[PDB]
RNA sequence: AGCGCCGGCCAACUCCGUGCCAGCAGCCGCGGUAAUACGGAGGGCGCGAGCGUUACCCGGAUUCACUGGGCGUAAAGGGC
RNA sequence: UGAAACUCAAAGGAAUUGACGGGGGCCCGCACAAGCGGUGGAGCAUGUGGUUUAAUUCGAAGCAACGCGAAGAACCUUACCAGGCCUUGACAUGCUAGGGAACCCGGGUGAAAGCCUGGGGUGCCCCGCGAGGGGAGCCCUAGCACAGGUGCUGCAUGGC
RNA sequence: GGCGACACACGUGCUACAAUGCCCACUACAAAGCGAUGCCACCCGGCAACGGGGAGCUAAUCGCAAAAAGGUGGGCCCAGUUCGGAUUGGGGUCUGCAACCCGACCCCAUGAAGCCGGAAUCGCUAGUAAUCGCGGAUCAGCCAUGCCGCGGUGAAUACG
RNA sequence: CGCGGGGUGGAGCAGCCUGGUAGCUCGUCGGGCUCAUAACCCGAAGGUCGUCGGUUCAAAUCCGGCCCCCGCAACCA
RNA sequence: AAAUGUAACA
């Protein structure tokens, strides 16, 4: 068998560590049922590999369950082996919170992002500090007339500028100044760090969560079928009450042949 | 693992003690009565029938 | 899911057993298991003739198995063709001296066994199910009988969601034990799968 | 010689594929591993140098009622 | 006084059969009350949920699953796991072609299974004082149909 | 090898926490069943499990077999005990090819929790409950305190 | 930069002043009730007392230094 | 004087 070589395409974020939550979707509190159902099945993997899987947020279900849960998977190639767990993943089931008896198709949705703690990148070099200093506007007396002590700072590469004209001294007016610009920097980069939150996991998630890509998991019938390659198994339970290594392979494998 | 089974109970064995009764009608390894060589579902299927002489519905 | 079986229900007093003997601790299951064998090739090869019941009796070495059945020539054949071929095969399997009788059933469409059977034939040839059972009713009135149940249970017609058809007349009193019914099962194979066929037929009471 | 259609309305049924997907849809509704309702095939029905679709007009609509409707509780007696 | 956009395949009247009511009436059941003995606590036995595991086979899920299928799990059972093995196969009905049938007895290797072998005489109806020539009693070897599956669906079912 | 795992959780039960009791000795009174590689009298060896002898019985004949509570007599004296019998050490018996995982029994030693049980909850209306033993199916043996039967002793209470 | 108030389980607050003992509510957890959830009932776990030093036999408590938080002040030209 | 039970009946 000539092992075809795979040594050609790189890979960042792929053996970092990664974070996964999961959230209920369409069906009440079945679904939240649901979300406990995939969480445990990757609870299986994580330790069957000798992985740290920490929560760090979950809301219970009405009924038992879980309506968000995300936790953080530590590791050796976390990411880059459960990266295919984003998206939806639907449910065809007798439900516990069933009355009379009939199959429920409700749905759930996981989200897989890397680690890349973010840095702190503070201190606003002065080298992009341009300070103003000028005189005031208003009360006072010769005093504002002449002593100046009025300052304006402007970061070049953000363009953020900031004034503080309170008190009578501008060393007391700069300080002011200097943390207000700070804190200006430090708001706006939060800023364009969570809008890459919200922006990635709204195409990752995917808003419709009825019909949508991954698996789809029967349990009359006993078929965990994963739309995306071409595949449907019928490990089921063996598969979510352990682990299921044997099904990301299928979809790595068909995913390097692409 | 059933047919295999059925036939295998039959053969003599190794060792005295691997032989058990199973069933001769349904093959069934387990509730087996002795006196008739079947099962107790069998049992009450043929005694049903009046297919088991002597044996009756017993009340009192 | 409840109702006894109304045969076992009336084991000596409206019904006799089907294997009338005696036998010792030691022997009782060798005979039955070849009691039930006689029973297995019988009912496979005497099916076309009508079989209604098979009665056995044992003494010592020798054994008389005696057949009743709607369609006596079927059994013994030209001039006793097939009935000889019989203690053939049967003394062969049972080993001993095995005395094979033929005896008639006078009202083949008042042996509940033979109602049964006729209605799982029916329903293997694609008929109309509830027409046939309330026919065999009434096939089974006409010849006198004071009181007839027939039921059809499985997927009837190949409809995908299984049910229960069943039709009556007279009475069938399953309560009474000095009432004697004679009842009847059938298995009918289909393309789309089993159904069963109980039929009951109040002859009178004793 | 072609085009529409074959769940009911409405004339014409089976096999396979698919498995609330892909799709159909005029209304009611179909599709979650035995689908006459999706896609192909065989067969069938209807028209034929045409056959279907969209748009629009009258009809069915006594559903603006002159012919020919209604108003206690269905829409509908004005507070007197 | 009084619209429209948009949207739905219904919104409705009366009457019928149920079901329900923190509606009524009249009744019944160890249902309560009246009593007596327990369970829940302890130690243990047992079944189950879980967790663990190579596997801790499977089913049963409020009453009506949980000393239930199990009226006997050390091997067997056993359906799970690990490892060593077999390929018309432990078992049925077949047709075809080679051996000798059939049955019993040991040897080698091995945990055993298996793999490898060394033993020994086949009736029949038959040409048989003769090598020799079978049929099919049964096995053995090669093959082709087929077997086998406690694999899924009790939401396709019969039966119970 | 696993179904017998074990931070935990629930169901069903067994034995108990003691004096209307426990222990020892002697002595009575059942039913229903089962039994020929089966039930075993009686004898002997062993503290004993059991072993070696050996009669009877196809069983209303012979055997399991003693029923236990009870009765009579003695000991205990209110204490975690002469209550309770878990846990463990050591020594054996039997079944079985084989009792490490994973059998039952006997003997010596050990002698835990438990002082009558939170919230809650089960059964039973008379030969019933309670309590006491005996048998059987399965079965080589047995994890049976389970199940299906059998008799012994034998209540309380029901206004409504 | 001044002045004075604070940091004590998962959350919100006591306990300091007159040093030895950290408590209340919610929450968490196991068990109940219910067909099930809530409510309700029974039982339980949970605190480097912001950090660094010290007075003491002994520091959450008393005394200094640093780190955050809250409030006030920053006037006359 | 005591709350709730979504979403796929042949
Ligand atoms: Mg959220
Ligand atoms: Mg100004
Ligand atoms: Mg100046
Ligand atoms: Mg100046
Ligand atoms: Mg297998
Ligand atoms: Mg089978
Ligand atoms: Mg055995
Ligand atoms: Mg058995
Ligand atoms: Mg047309
Ligand atoms: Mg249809
Ligand atoms: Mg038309
Ligand atoms: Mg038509
Ligand atoms: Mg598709
Ligand atoms: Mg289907
Ligand atoms: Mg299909
Ligand atoms: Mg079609
Ligand atoms: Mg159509
Ligand atoms: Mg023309
Ligand atoms: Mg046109
Ligand atoms: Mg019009
Ligand atoms: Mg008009
Ligand atoms: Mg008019
Ligand atoms: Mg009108
Ligand atoms: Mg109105
Ligand atoms: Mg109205
Ligand atoms: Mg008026
Ligand atoms: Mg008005
Ligand atoms: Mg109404
Ligand atoms: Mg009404
Ligand atoms: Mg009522
Ligand atoms: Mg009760
Ligand atoms: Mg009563
Ligand atoms: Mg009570
Ligand atoms: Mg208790
Ligand atoms: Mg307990
Ligand atoms: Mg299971
Ligand atoms: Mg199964
Ligand atoms: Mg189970
Ligand atoms: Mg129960
Ligand atoms: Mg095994
Ligand atoms: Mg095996
Ligand atoms: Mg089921
Ligand atoms: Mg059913
Ligand atoms: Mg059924
Ligand atoms: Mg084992
Ligand atoms: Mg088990
Ligand atoms: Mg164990
Ligand atoms: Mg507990
Ligand atoms: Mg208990
Ligand atoms: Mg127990
Ligand atoms: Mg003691
Ligand atoms: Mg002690
Ligand atoms: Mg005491
Ligand atoms: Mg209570
Ligand atoms: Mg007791
Ligand atoms: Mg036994
Ligand atoms: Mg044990
Ligand atoms: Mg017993
Ligand atoms: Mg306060
Ligand atoms: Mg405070
Ligand atoms: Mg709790
Ligand atoms: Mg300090
Ligand atoms: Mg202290
Ligand atoms: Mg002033
Ligand atoms: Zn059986």
């Amino acid at each position: 068998q000539q092992l075809q070589v795979l040594l050609l395409p790189k890979d960042p974020d792929d053996e970092r560590n990664a974070f996964l939550e999961v959230r209920a979707g369409t069906g009440g509190d079945e679904a939240a049922l649901f979300a406990g159902d995939l969480f445990r099945m990757y609870s299986r993997y994580a330790e069957a590999r000798r992985w740290r899987v920490e929560i760090m947020s979950a809301s219970e279900g009405e009924h038992g369950g879980y309506k968000e849960i995300i936790a953080k998977i530590s590791g050796d190639g976390v990411y880059g082996r459960l990266k295919f767990e984003s998206g939806g993943h639907r449910v065809q089931r007798v439900p516990a919170t069933e009355s009379q008896g009939r199959i429920h198709t409700s749905a759930c949705t996981v989200a897989v992002m890397p680690e890349l703690p973010d840095a702190e990148l503070p201190d606003i070099n002065p080298a992009d500090l341009r300070i103003d200093t000028f005189r005031s506007s208003g009360a006072g007396g010769q005093h504002v007339n002449t002593t100046d002590s009025a300052i304006r700072i402007t970061h070049l590469p953000t363009g953020i500028v900031v004034e503080c004209q309170d008190e009578r001294s501008q060393h007391k007016n700069k300080a002011k100044a200097l943390s207000v610009l700070g804190a200006r920097i430090h708001a706006a980069e939060m800023a364009k760090r969570q809008q890459a939150e919200a922006s990635t996991r709204r195409n990752l998630l995917g808003s419709g969560d009825r019909s949508d890509r991954n698996r789809t998991y029967n349990f009359p019938q006993g078929r965990v079928t994963d739309h995306r390659i071409n595949l449907t198994l019928y490990r089921l339970d063996e598969v979510m009450e352990g682990k299921l290594d044997m099904l990301i392979e299928p979809i790595i494998q068909e995913h390097q042949a692409d | 693992a059933r047919k295999a089974l059925i036939e295998k109970a039959k053969r003599t064995p190794k060792f005295k003690v691997r032989a058990y009764t199973r069933c001769v009608r349904c093959g069934r390894a387990r509730s087996v009565y002795r006196f008739f060589g079947l099962c107790r579902i069998c049992l009450r299927e043929l005694a049903h029938k009046g297919q088991l002489p002597g044996v009756r519905k017993a009340s009192w | 899911g409840n109702k006894i079986h109304p045969i076992g229900f009336r084991l000596g007093i409206t019904r006799d057993w089907e294997s009338r003997w005696y036998a010792g601790k030691k022997q009782y299951r060798h005979l039955l298991l070849e009691d039930q064998r006689i029973r297995g090739l019988l009912e496979k090869e005497l099916y076309s003739a009508g079989l209604a019941r098979v009665d056995i009796e044992r003494a010592a070495d020798n054994v008389a198995v005696t057949v009743h059945v709607a369609k006596p020539g079927v059994v013994i054949g030209r001039g006793g063709e097939r009935i000889r071929v019989l203690r053939e095969e049967l003394a062969k399997l049972t080993g001993k001296n095995v005395a094979l009788n033929v005896q008639e059933v006078q009202n083949p469409n008042l042996s509940a066994p033979l109602v049964a059977q006729r209605v799982a034939e029916q329903i293997e040839r694609r008929f109309a199910v509830r027409r046939a059972i309330k026919q065999a009713v009434q096939r089974v009135m006409e010849s006198g009988a004071k009181g007839a149940k027939v039921i059809v249970s499985g997927r009837i017609g190949g409809a995908e969601q299984a049910r229960t058809e069943w039709a009556a007349q007279g009475r069938v009193p399953l309560h009474t034990l000095r009432a004697n019914i004679d009842y009847g099962f059938a298995l009918a194979r289909t393309t789309y799968g089993v159904l069963g066929v109980k039929a009951y037929i109040f002859l009178g009471e004793v």
